[PDB]
């Protein structure tokens, strides 16, 4: 068996020419990826407010620590009764720093906040007990 | 076109065996006798010469044996025909057809991804990667934009043969706009 080179006439006929043929793959797809995660939840604020203008918008004035946000935004909304966004938000503002600036005072926490909110019962008291914890030139 | 033309295929076995043999009688000026293929065939950084096979190189058996020696004493192992070139090389017809329905797929890709207001990524689009006439590798350039503003490049390619006396081999295509319209790698 010598090494020399021979011709490929007559010897094709099991083969196709695209038989072997193998395509690559994107080189670092996932490395990528997490860029662009990284810079389309930094980009949030910018295209949040991409089209709103300091001039001619209404609303203008009025991530996961935004979901107890809105669920605050949602206990309130249901004890308080569907009042725009900024009654809302403010309310937010309201509670949370309300029941985070208490130094850690918890019976005196009744007559304030669910005389604001109404007095529905204290089932909601210590519904309301989890918001204030899950808060935090 | 090659597989076609038995005169190329004997006319490439012949320039490999030249090649070859130059390769020899630089080693030693006595021609040999039954000279293992793996001093050409093996890959640079493996050490060998990285040369590629449009002929039929069968390897023996005799050089696919090898030792390897621990404390429990010396272990002997072995492991066919060396790949040719044209088996890894997509035909044209295949190359047109599949750039024909893979452009297709990226147009159809493209005009969701507007619907939904995004980009088209690399995770749609990884199944048409090594794929389409110009490649769709093409579309993930940074340098592409620039691209969209070289037109009659492929007459330039071919003008350059009165401005470079480097002989262009792939004078037809090129890396930049094209795509590599082959995959050596398996």
């Amino acid at each position: 068996p010598t090494g020399e080179v021979l011709s490929l006439v007559g010897k094709l006929e099991g083969t196709r020419m695209g038989d072997k043929a193998q395509r690559t793959k994107p080189q670092m797809q996932e490395e990528r990826r997490a860029k662009r995660r990284k810079r389309d939840e930094d980009r949030h604020d910018i295209n949040k407010m991409k089209g709103y203008t300091l001039l001619s918008e209404g609303i203008d004035e009025m991530k996961e620590t935004r979901e107890t946000y809105e669920v605050l935004l949602s206990f309130i909304q249901a004890a308080l009764g569907d009042q725009p966004r900024d009654i809302l938000c403010g309310a937010a503002d309201e509670v949370l720093a309300v029941l985070k600036n208490e130094k850690l005072r918890d019976k005196e926490r009744r007559k304030e906040i669910d005389l604001l909110l109404g007095q529905t019962d204290d089932t909601r008291y210590h519904v309301l007990v989890n918001l204030g914890k899950k808060i935090t030139i | 076109a090659v597989v076609n033309t038995q005169e190329l295929l004997d006319l490439l076995v012949k320039c490999e065996n030249k090649i070859q043999t130059r390769i020899k009688i630089g080693l030693n000026s006595k021609m040999p006798s039954r000279f293992p293929p793996v001093v050409f065939y093996t890959p640079k950084e493996l050490g060998g010469l990285g040369m590629l096979s449009m002929g039929h190189v069968l390897i023996p058996q005799s050089d696919l044996r090898w030792s390897k020696q621990t404390d429990v004493g010396i272990t002997h192992f072995r492991s066919q025909l060396i790949p040719n070139l044209y088996r890894y090389i997509q035909p044209w017809e295949s190359e047109f057809i599949d750039s024909q329905r893979v452009w297709a797929e990226y147009a159809l890709k493209r005009q969701e991804a507007i619907a939904q207001n995004r980009r088209l990524t690399l995770e749609d689009l990884e199944d048409s990667w090594d794929r389409g006439i110009p490649r769709i590798n093409t579309l993930f350039q940074k340098d592409r934009h620039t691209l969209a503003y070289d037109k009659g490049w492929r007459v330039r390619t071919d003008f350059k043969q009165y401005q470079v006396l480097k002989q262009n081999p792939f004078w037809w295509t090129h890396q930049r706009h094209d795509g590599k319209l082959w995959n050596l790698n398996n």
